[PDB]
C-alpha cells in the first residue's frame, strides 16, 4: 500500500490560497494509508480535489472544515480509527463548508464506503446548503454511537428527497449512492458485523466495517494485528507454554510484532523486546547487541540515565527545548527522544509566559553522546557561531523521523562552523543542512562515511559560497585527511595524515625529546612506563606501554620490570643498578649473597 | 467570511509574522493566516523544500 | 471439578483378582478429569462398573484389555487428550477381552459421547463378542483421520445389526445408541468441528469434540487453555504492544497460564516467567525471589550448579537413582526435579545389566540445599542407619507430588533415626513416614513447624511405638527445645533453649571466662575479634564483633580501633606509653618519636 | 488362558516376586502378577493406603 503522513494545521493555512492547495497535493496525492490526520482546510470551489479518491484508511481524525467545494471526493475511505481526535471530541468533523454572500458550499459527501470508526464522536454542522447528512445511519457506522459518545449531525437548507430503494437513507439522489448497513442488520447468533442480515452471511469477529466471506484472510479492514493476510489479536510468540509439562518451549512459528503488522526480522536501530520492536528499552534494562540484534537486559549497580527527549516519556506535551525544561539535561549522556530548537524555545514564548534560554543554560548538553530520535535546529542564539555544544555526540539512533529527516539544520545567520568531534554515526535517515549563508566548512565533510546504508542521503544549497571562504582563509589544518574536517583547529578534523595526542592532531610525537616519553602506532602515540630512561640524540626507548618494553630504565633493574626499590629474600643492587638476593635469613638490607653482607 | 480577527488580548498567539482569527461559531475557535516560508497550528516550524 | 491422578502400569496386575477390582475402585471412583491414564486389565465378569460412568476426561492413553465384563460404562467420556499413548500409537486400545475356554467377553462399549481424540490412533482387535465397535466412523473421532495413521479396527460374526433409523454407524442395538458426527458433516467453509450440516451451525475454532453455539463459551471441551469458561489459544498478558506508540505498554486484564487454565496469581512455591506459571527455570537464568514473589532472570559469570532431578530432562527415561546415573549428581546443590530411590536402584536390575550401588557413591548428595519436585525413599542400604548423607538439605519445594505427597518414606527396617540438620521448609505436600519398625525418634518432631499452608498434614501409622523408644532411653539432649529433634545429638535439633555456636546448641557461651571470648544475642553466639585482650575475675570481655567493642587489646589503639603497628606504611604516626597511636609531622615516613619534624629520622 | 510363563531368559524382568507372563499374541508383549504390597508394570513400587 502507498503510505503517506498527515499534517498538524487544524484550521490554520498559508496567506496565498493556491500555496495552501498546492500544500494539500504534496501531502494526500497517491496514497492510500495515511498514517495521522486528514484535513482539509480553506479550499476554493474551483479547486480539483479528485486526487483524495486514493484514501482508503486514516490512522488519526477527518477534519473539513472551511472549505467551498461542491463533492468531498472520498467514496473509497473504509474505516477511521481516531488514534488522534478534533479537540479530543470527534474523529469526524464537517462544518462551516459554505459562502455566506452566495450559493456556493458543500452539498453532498462521497463517503459510500465509510463503515467503521473505531474511536470518537461524529459532528456535521452548520453546512448550510448539504443535502443528506441527516438520513445517515451515523450508530451503524460508529462503533458506541450513544449520545454520551457524540453522534449528531444538525444543513439548515431545504433539498429534494433520494431514490426509494434505499428507504431514506442516502448519500445522493440515486439508489447507486445511499447507506449500506453491516452492524445493526445482523442475525443475534453473531457478534462484530456481517455482509447479509442472516447467520451464514455474518463475518470473522476480528475484523472491521465489513466483508467478502467468514474468514479473518477474506475482510475489508481491522481493528487487530495483520498476521501475513490474517487480521488477528495477538500473533504467534517466541516461547509457547506446555500445559502437560509447566515450562516454556520455543516456538518455530514465532514472529515479531512492529507497528500494526507481525515480521520475521526488525529495523537495525530498533530494540527487540518479549517478541516485539519497540523505540527505546525501559529504564530498568540495560540495551545490548548479539548477532547484529539489539535487545535489552535487567542492569547492574550502574544503569544509563533515564533522560528523555522532547516528544516522548515526560516531555510528551513539548515540542522545543525551553527555558521550563532545560535542566532536565544537567547529567544526561544518553538522550531516549528527540531535540528540538524552535524560535519559541530559544526566544521565549509570551502567550505561555515561557522566558528565553540564557545561552549559558545550553552548556547541559556537552555531556550528551547518543540521541535515539532526530536533531532539528531551526533557532540558536545569535551570539555563538557553532555547536560545540554538542562536541561529545557520538552518534544519532534515528529510531524517529521527522519527514524522513534525522538531522535538519535550517536557516541559521550567526553561524560559521560547526565544531563537532566525537561525532562518527548517523544510523538511520537523511541530512537537511540549507540557508545557512554564513556557514563555511561543510564543503569540506565526506558525509556519505557518518552513514550505515546507501539509501541514506545530504541535501545541501545556499550555505556560504565554498570559493569565498577559501578566499578569507576559513580552511582546516593542514594534516587533514580526506575524510574531511568541520572547523579551523587541530583536533575538528575526521582523521589525519600524522599522528595524535587526545582530541588533537600532531607534526611529531615525543620520542626522543620531552619530559615525558611516548611510542609509536597506527594513528596515535601513547606514553611509555614513567621510570623509562629519557634517552638523547634518538636512542628511543618507548616500544610499548608496558614496564617490561622498556630498554633502559633510571630506576632500580629487575626480570619483568623497574622498580624505584627493591624487595625487602632482600635484593640488593649491584653497579649496574640491578637487584640481586641477598642471604636466605636476610630482609632488612643488605650488599652481598651472603651472612656478612647483610645491613641494618 | 465565518472569520473575524483576534482582539489584542490574545496576541502573540500566533507567532513569526502569522495573523491570528476566530471563528464565529460558538467555544469560540482559534487559528492564523502566515506566510509562506512557516506552518503548525501557530506558524511556529519553518515549510522546507527541494 | 473432582480431578484423580490415575495410572502407568500398562498389562501389569495384582494376582489377587479381588485386590485389583479393589485398587480400581480406589483410583478412579467419584472422578470426572483422569490425568494420566485411565486403563482397566483383568477384572471378572459380573462385577459392578457403574462408577466408572463419572469420567469426562482422560489425559493420557485409555486402554482396556483381557477383561471379562459384558459392558464397558464410559457413557460420559467425551475427549481423549493422549499426551502419551500405550506403545507409543494408541490413544484408545480395546483388545483380547474374552475368555476362549467359555462364553464371557465384552460385547458393547458405552462410549456414545466420545468425540475427540486428539492425538495417537485407535486400536480395537481380538475382541470375540463385540457387537457394534466395527461399524463406527473412526475418522470422525481422531485428529488423524488416515486407515494407515496408527489404526485398525477388526470381532465375530452372527450379531444383531443396527436400528433402521441410522445408517449403519452405532455404539448399540436400538434407538438412543447411535454415532453423532461433528467433523464430516461441516459446510466446506467451516474450521474445527460443527453441531449441523450448515455453515451457521459451526463451533468455535478452540471447541474439541462438540458444542452447542457459535461462541467460545458455549461448547462441550476446550483445546489449549480455558480462560474462565472461554477456550482461547492463550491468555491475556503482563504488556500490550501499542501498535502507534511502538512501545509495550502495561495490560490492566493480564493472567499467568497455569497447566490448562489461566490464573490472577501463580502458587507460592512456583517461579515466574513470561506471563506464565512454570517449574523451573532455564540453566542460564536465576531463580530470585523480590517482594515475595519468586522470578527468573539471568545469571552472573561465576552462578549455582542446577541439575536435572528423576523424570526430567538428561534423566527424563529414569525411574530412580542407580548405579549408572548417580554419577551425574557429583557437584550439584539445586535438584530440578524429584530424587527417588527404589529397590532397583538400591539392589540392582540384572534384567538390564545394571549392579548394585555402592553405599560411599550416595556421598555425592552431601552438597544438596534444595530439591524442587519430592523425596521418596522405599530402599537404602542395609547396613545404613540414617539418612545423614542429606544433612546439608534445606527445602523441599514440592512443585511436583507423588499423589499428593512430597516427602515419603515406607517398610526400611535398617533405620533407627532420621537425621535431617539443614531441614527448614517443606513448601507443599503431605509427609507420609509408615513401617519403619526400628525408627524412634519421629514421634517427638513438630511437624507443623516445616509447613507453609495450613492445608498440610502428616501420617504417621507403623513405626516403633513411642512408649518403648523411651523405656530404652531413645530420646533427645535436655537443652533442645519442646519442638523436637532428629537424633540424638546437640546439633539434631528443629529448635533449642537458651544458645547455639553454629549448629551446636549450649547452655551458655563463656563471656568473662575459658580458652575463647565471644559475645551473645538472639540464641546465636559469635566469636569476638582476636586482637582483644581477655578478661578476667567475671568482667565481660566483648559486646560486639568489633575492636571497638571489646574492653582493651594488644595492639595499639586508633581512636575507637585496634592497629597492629600504626608505624607500618602509611600521612604517618607514632604510638605512645599507653599504646595509643598519634600523628607525626609530614615527610616522616622513614620513622619519627612524636608530633614534630625535630624527631623524624 | 491368553497368557503363558516367561522363558529363563525373560523371567528377571518382573522384580519383587511377581511372577512374569507374556502374551501369546504376535510383537509379543509381557506382563507380570504381584503380590499384594507391590505395583507398577514391573513390582517395583510399594501399595500405598491412607
Ligand atoms: C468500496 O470498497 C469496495 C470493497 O472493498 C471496493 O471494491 C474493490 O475493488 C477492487 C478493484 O476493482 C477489487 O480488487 C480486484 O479484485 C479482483 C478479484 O475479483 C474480485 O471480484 C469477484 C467478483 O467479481 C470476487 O469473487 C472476488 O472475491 C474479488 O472480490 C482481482 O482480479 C483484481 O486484480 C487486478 O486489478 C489490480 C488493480 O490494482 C491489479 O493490481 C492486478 O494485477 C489485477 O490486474 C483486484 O485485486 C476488490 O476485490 C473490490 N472488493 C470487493 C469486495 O468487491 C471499491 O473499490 C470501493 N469503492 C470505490 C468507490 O472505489
Ligand atoms: C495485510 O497485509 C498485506 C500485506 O502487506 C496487505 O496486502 C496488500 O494488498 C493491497 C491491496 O489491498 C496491495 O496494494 C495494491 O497493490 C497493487 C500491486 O499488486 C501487485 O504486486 C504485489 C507485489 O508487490 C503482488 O503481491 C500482487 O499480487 C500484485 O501482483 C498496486 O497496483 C496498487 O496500487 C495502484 O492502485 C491504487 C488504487 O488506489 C493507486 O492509488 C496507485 O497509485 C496504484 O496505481 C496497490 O498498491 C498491496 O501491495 C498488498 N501488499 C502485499 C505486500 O502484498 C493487506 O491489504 C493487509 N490487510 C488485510 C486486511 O489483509
Ligand atoms: C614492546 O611492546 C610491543 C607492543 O607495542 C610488543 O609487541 C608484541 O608482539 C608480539 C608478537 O611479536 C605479540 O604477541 C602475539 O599476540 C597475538 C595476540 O594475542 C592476544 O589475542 C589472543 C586472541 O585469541 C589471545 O588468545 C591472547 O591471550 C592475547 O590476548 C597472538 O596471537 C600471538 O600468538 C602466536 O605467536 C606466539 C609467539 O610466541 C606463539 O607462541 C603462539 O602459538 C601463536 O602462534 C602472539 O602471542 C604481543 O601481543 C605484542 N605485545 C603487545 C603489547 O602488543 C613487544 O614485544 C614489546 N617489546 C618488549 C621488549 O617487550
Ligand atoms: C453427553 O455429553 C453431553 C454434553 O456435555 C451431556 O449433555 C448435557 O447434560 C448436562 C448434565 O449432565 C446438562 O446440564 C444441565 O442442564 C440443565 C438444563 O439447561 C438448559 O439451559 C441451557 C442454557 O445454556 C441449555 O443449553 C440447555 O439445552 C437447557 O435448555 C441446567 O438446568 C443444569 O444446571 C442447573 O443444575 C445444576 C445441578 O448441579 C446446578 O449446578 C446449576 O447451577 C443449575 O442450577 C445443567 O446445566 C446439559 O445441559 C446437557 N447438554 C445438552 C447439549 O443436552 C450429556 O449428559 C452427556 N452424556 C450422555 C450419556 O448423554
Ligand atoms: C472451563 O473452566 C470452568 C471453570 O473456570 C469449568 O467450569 C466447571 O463446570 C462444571 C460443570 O460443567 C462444574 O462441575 C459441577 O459443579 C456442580 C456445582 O458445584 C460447585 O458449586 C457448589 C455451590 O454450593 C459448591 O459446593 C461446589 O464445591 C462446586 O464449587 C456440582 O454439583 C457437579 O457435581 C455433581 O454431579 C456429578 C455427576 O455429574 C457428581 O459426581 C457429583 O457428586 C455432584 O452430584 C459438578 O461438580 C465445575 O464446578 C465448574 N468449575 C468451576 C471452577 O466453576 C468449565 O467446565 C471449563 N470448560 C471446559 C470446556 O473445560
Ligand atoms: C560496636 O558495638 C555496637 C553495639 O554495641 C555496634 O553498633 C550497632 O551496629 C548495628 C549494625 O551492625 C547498627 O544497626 C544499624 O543501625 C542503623 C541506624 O538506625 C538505628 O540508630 C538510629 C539512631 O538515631 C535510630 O533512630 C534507629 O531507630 C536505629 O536504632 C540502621 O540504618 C540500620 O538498618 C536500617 O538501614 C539499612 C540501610 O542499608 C537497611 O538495610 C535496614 O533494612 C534498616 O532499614 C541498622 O539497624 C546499630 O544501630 C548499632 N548500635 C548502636 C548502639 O550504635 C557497632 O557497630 C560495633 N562496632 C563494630 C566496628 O562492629
Ligand atoms: C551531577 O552529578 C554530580 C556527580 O557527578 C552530582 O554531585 C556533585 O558532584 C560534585 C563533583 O564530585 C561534588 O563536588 C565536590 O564536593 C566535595 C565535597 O563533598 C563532601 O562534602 C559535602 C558537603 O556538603 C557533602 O554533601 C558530600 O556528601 C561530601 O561528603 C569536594 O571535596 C570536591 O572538591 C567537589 O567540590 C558535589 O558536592 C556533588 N553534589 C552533590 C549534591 O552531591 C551533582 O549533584 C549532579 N547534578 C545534578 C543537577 O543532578
Ligand atoms: C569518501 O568516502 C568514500 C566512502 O568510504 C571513499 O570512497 C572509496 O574510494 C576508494 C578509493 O577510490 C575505494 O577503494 C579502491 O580505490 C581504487 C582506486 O583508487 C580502486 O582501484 C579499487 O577498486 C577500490 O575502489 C573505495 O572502494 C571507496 N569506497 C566506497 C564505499 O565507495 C572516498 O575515497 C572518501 N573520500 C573522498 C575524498 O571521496
Ligand atoms: C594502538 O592503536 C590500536 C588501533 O590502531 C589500538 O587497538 C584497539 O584497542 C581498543 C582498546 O579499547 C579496542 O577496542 C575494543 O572496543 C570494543 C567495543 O565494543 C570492546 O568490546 C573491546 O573490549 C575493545 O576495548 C580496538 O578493537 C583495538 N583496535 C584494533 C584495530 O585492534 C591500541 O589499543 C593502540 N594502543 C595504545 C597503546 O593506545
Ligand atoms: C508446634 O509449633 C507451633 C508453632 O510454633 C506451636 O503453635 C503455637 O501455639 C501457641 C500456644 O497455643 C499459640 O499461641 C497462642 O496464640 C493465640 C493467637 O490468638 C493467643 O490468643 C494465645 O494467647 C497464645 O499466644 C501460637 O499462636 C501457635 N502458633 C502457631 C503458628 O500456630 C505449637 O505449640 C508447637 N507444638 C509443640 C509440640 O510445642
Ligand atoms: C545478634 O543479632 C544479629 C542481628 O542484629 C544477628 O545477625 C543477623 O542474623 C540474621 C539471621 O538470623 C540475618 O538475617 C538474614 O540475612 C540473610 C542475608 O542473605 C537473608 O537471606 C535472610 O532472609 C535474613 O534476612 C541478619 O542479616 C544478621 N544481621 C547482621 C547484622 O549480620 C546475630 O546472629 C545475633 N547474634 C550474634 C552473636 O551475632
Ligand atoms: C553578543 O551580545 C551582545 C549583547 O550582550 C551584543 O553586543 C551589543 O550589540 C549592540 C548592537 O546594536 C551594540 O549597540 C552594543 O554596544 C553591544 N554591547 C556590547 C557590550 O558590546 C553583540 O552584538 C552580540 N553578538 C552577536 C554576534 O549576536
Ligand atoms: C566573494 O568573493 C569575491 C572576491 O573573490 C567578492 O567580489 C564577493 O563580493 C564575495 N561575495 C560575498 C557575498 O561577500
Ligand atoms: C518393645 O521392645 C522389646 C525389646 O525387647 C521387644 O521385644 C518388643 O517386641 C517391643 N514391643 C513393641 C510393641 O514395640
Amino acid at each position: 500500500q502507498s503510505v503517506c503522513a498527515g499534517t498538524e494545521n487544524k484550521l490554520s493555512s498559508l496567506s496565498d490560497l493556491e500555496q495552501q492547495y498546492r500544500a494539500l497535493r504534496k501531502y494526500y496525492e497517491n496514497c492510500e494509508v495515511v498514517m495521522g490526520n486528514l484535513e482539509i482546510t480553506s479550499i476554493e470551489h474551483n479547486r480539483d480535489l479528485s486526487f483524495l479518491r486514493s484514501v482508503r484508511e486514516v490512522t488519526g481524525y477527518v477534519l473539513v472544515a472551511l472549505n467551498q467545494f461542491r463533492y468531498l471526493p472520498l467514496e473509497n475511505l473504509r474505516i477511521i480509527r481516531g488514534t488522534k481526535l478534533y479537540e479530543d471530541r470527534y474523529a469526524l468533523a464537517i462544518f462551516l463548508n459554505y459562502r455566506k454572500d452566495g450559493n456556493f458550499g458543500l452539498q453532498e459527501l462521497g463517503l459510500k464506503n465509510l463503515t467503521e470508526i473505531l474511536n470518537g464522536g461524529v459532528y456535521v454542522d452548520q453546512n448550510k446548503f448539504l443535502c443528506y447528512a441527516d438520513t445517515i445511519h451515523w450508530q451503524d457506522i460508529v462503533r458506541n454511537p450513544w449520545p454520551s459518545n457524540l453522534t449528531l449531525v444538525s444543513g439548515s437548507s431545504g433539498c429534494g428527497r433520494c431514490h426509494k430503494s434505499c428507504t431514506g437513507r442516502c448519500w445522493g439522489p440515486t439508489e447507486n449512492h445511499c447507506q449500506t448497513l453491516t452492524r445493526t442488520v445482523c442475525a443475534e447468533q453473531c457478534d462484530g458485523r456481517c455482509y447479509g442480515p442472516y447467520v451464514s452471511d455474518c463475518c470473522h469477529r476480528e475484523c472491521a466495517g465489513g466483508c467478502s466471506g467468514p474468514k479473518d484472510t477474506d475482510c475489508f479492514a481491522c481493528m487487530n494485528f495483520n498476521d501475513s493476510g490474517a487480521c488477528v489479536t495477538q500473533c504467534p510468540q517466541t516461547f509457547v507454554y506446555n500445559p502437560t509439562t509447566f515450562q516454556l518451549e520455543h516456538n518455530f512459528n514465532a514472529k515479531y510484532t512492529y507497528g500494526a503488522f507481525c515480521v520475521k526480522k526488525c529495523p537495525h536501530n530498533f530494540v527487540v523486546d518479549s517478541s516485539s520492536c519497540v523505540r527505546a528499552c525501559p529504564s530498568s534494562k540495560m540495551e545490548v547487541e548479539e548477532n547484529g540484534i539489539k535487545m535489552c537486559k535487567p542492569c547492574t549497580d550502574i544503569c544509563p540515565k533515564a533522560c528523555d527527549g522532547i516528544g516522548t516519556g515526560s516531555l510528551m506535551s513539548a515540542q522545543t527545548v525551553d527555558s521550563s525544561n532545560i535542566d532536565k539535561f544537567i547529567n544526561c549522556t544518553k538522550i531516549n527522544g528527540n531535540l528540538i530548537f524552535l524560535v519559541t524555545g530559544i526566544h521565549g514564548d509570551p502567550y505561555n509566559a515561557i522566558e528565553a534560554i540564557d545561552p549559558e543554560k545550553l552548556n547541559v548538553f556537552r555531556t550528551v553522546r547518543e540521541i535515539t530520535g532526530f536533531l532539528n535546529i531551526q533557532s540558536w542564539p545569535p551570539n555563538m557561531t557553532d555547536f560545540s555544544v554538542f562536541s561529545n555526540l557520538v552518534t544519532i539512533g534515528g529510531r524517529v523521523l521527522y519527514s524522513g529527516l534525522s538531522l535538519l539544520i535550517l536557516k541559521q545567520q550567526g553561524i560559521t562552523s560547526l565544531q563537532f568531534q566525537s561525532l562518527k554515526e548517523i544510523s538511520a535517515g537523511n541530512i537537511y543542512i540549507t540557508d545557512n549563508s554564513n556557514l563555511c566548512y561543510y564543503h569540506t565533510i565526506n558525509w556519505t562515511t557518518l552513514f550505515s546504508t546507501i539509501n541514506q542521503r545530504i541535501v545541501i544549497r545556499d550555505n556560504r559560497k565554498a570559493e569565498n571562504c577559501t578566499a578569507e582563509g576559513m580552511v582546516c589544518n593542514h594534516l587533514c585527511s580526506s575524510d574531511g574536517c568541520w572547523g579551523p583547529g587541530p583536533d575538528q578534523c575526521l582523521s589525519c595524515r600524522r599522528f595524535s595526542r587526545g582530541r588533537i592532531c600532531i607534526e611529531s610525537c615525543n620520542l626522543y625529546d620531552g619530559e615525558f616519553r611516548e611510542f609509536e602506532n597506527g594513528s596515535i602515540c601513547v606514553e611509555c612506563d614513567p621510570q623509562c630512561e629519557k634517552m638523547e640524540d634518538g636512542l628511543l626507548t618507548c616500544h610499548g606501554p608496558g614496564p617490561d618494553n622498556c630498554t633502559k630504565c633510571s630506576h632500580f633493574k629487575d626480570g619483568p620490570n623497574c622498580v624505584e626499590k627493591c624487595p625487602d629474600i632482600f635484593k640488593y643492587a649491584d653497579p649496574d643498578r640491578e637487584c640481586h638476593p641477598c642471604h636466605p635469613n636476610c630482609t632488612q638490607g643488605c650488599n652481598g649473597p651472603t651472612s656478612h653482607d647483610c645491613i641494618y | 467570511s465565518h472569520l473575524v480577527k483576534c482582539a489584542e488580548k490574545e496576541k502573540t498567539f500566533c507567532v513569526n509574522g502569522g495573523e491570528c482569527f476566530m471563528v464565529k461559531d460558538l467555544p469560540s475557535r482559534y487559528l492564523c493566516k502566515c506566510p509562506n516560508e512557516f506552518t503548525g497550528d501557530r506558524c511556529q516550524n519553518y515549510v522546507m523544500a527541494s
